[PDB]
């Protein structure tokens, strides 16, 4: 409805944090693999329910609502990592018991190149100061931007205003909030370049069968 | 397939 | 320099108008055409002010980086009053039934169309259009507070050119929105272009142009 | 092949 209610339904509606065990012994690259891949399937569950909560999304077209989630999961997943990480500097909170670094990215042939663009780009959001309701409005702008076709215009419009609103309720001159709306919306291109990176790593590492049967994410991979 | 399940039938 | 004269100095880099002077003809074309471009994209690039002062190294990976991009940026804005064609140059015009003629090229084209009909739907202004372009060669993926420094001052001219359309600030913040978010519509159609291009060359179905290959091979 | 390089530093 107004703005504020958009930002406190998608505050309600963010996933619990998935949980997942360090494998007790010194990360291989089949238990570094596994360890993402299992959380990015449990979290891929998690972010369906999450965008069924965004208001007039199940309203969309089934087709539409498939190609929103096939098109930006990986995105989405890396601004949800990107945001848990943002209070820990150097790291990267995969899970209360999953915190890694680019030493546990060395089991992983390549994907060290990876953990060196999320670490870098959280970074970024870490030195503009990102703030919560700001992060929420961006990752469903994230999944909004990747007939059915005038509400995804609607639906995108209305984050898009609940994005503006919070950045107002800040106070700084209006040329100041622009500036701001304008460096947030270009980070997003660096979790896209982040997101493509994964993408084809991901895809890499299934085509040499380090990859284990985990249904939905085998099915979201298999879109690109 | 399990996409379209969780979006429709969950 | 004021926003007003930053956007004066996008205005004079801009490249002169590219023409080919010429299936497999309209791959020899497209590959003719982006090998020109290019040449024309480093004299631009350098003409953005602060741009030459970055390192060299930086220089080149920006280029590398962000060129089907541009290349991508400038087919939206010549293409934007020519709803269903693709103004590729005044003698390169080319439709999505043209694009049917080599497998994989349809769906960028398609890509490409829609892309263009949302700036149209937006009436994207040509001084928006030369700030967005900047700024997606400054954005991709001392030097560096020099580049964020440049890149600070092509938004702050974006944001001067919406503020000068005397829309509502309200309008203005939805405007510049807008137009950011087209722009992952821009990378994700030269994604799809650069994969298409890349197993052309691989294939060697479209002709050695040293600096078009020089650039498909940072990929 | 250094043409990237060659039109950043001529005219
Ligand atoms: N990095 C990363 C992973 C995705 C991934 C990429 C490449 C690969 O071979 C395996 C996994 C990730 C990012 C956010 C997140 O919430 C969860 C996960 Cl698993
Ligand atoms: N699309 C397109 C081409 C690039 C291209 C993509 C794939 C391929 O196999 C060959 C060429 C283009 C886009 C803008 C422009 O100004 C010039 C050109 Cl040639």
């Amino acid at each position: 409805l107004s703005p504020e209610q958009l930002v406190l339904t998608l505050l309600e509606a963010e996933p619990p944090h998935v949980l997942i065990s360090r494998p007790s012994a010194p990360f291989t690259e089949a238990s570094m693999m596994m360890s993402l891949t299992k959380l990015a399937d449990k979290e891929l569950v998690h972010m369906i329910s999450w965008a069924k909560k965004i208001p007039g999304f199940v309203e969309l077209s089934l087709f539409d609502q498939v190609r929103l989630l096939e098109s930006s999961w990986m995105e989405v997943l890396m601004m949800g990592l990107m945001w848990r990480s943002i209070d820990h500097p150097g790291k990267l909170i995969f899970a209360p018991d999953l915190v890694l670094d680019r030493d546990e990215g060395k089991s992983v042939e390549g994907i060290l190149e990876i953990f060196d663009m999320l670490l870098a780009t959280t970074s970024r959001f870490r030195e503009l100061k990102l703030q919560h309701k700001e992060y929420l409005c961006v990752k469903a702008m994230i999944l909004l931007n990747s007939d059915s076709s005038r509400k995804l215009a609607h639906l995108l419009n209305a984050v898009t205003d609940a994005l503006v609103w919070v950045i107002a309720k800040s106070g700084i001159s209006s040329q100041q909030q622009s500036m701001r709306l304008a460096n947030l919306l270009m980070l997003l291109s660096h979790v896209r370049h982040a997101s493509n990176k994964g993408m084809e790593h991901l895809l890499n590492m299934k085509s040499k069968n380090v990859v284990p049967v985990y249904d939905l994410l085998l099915e979201m991979l298999n879109a690109h | 397939h399990k996409l379209v399940q969780l979006l429709t039938t969950t």
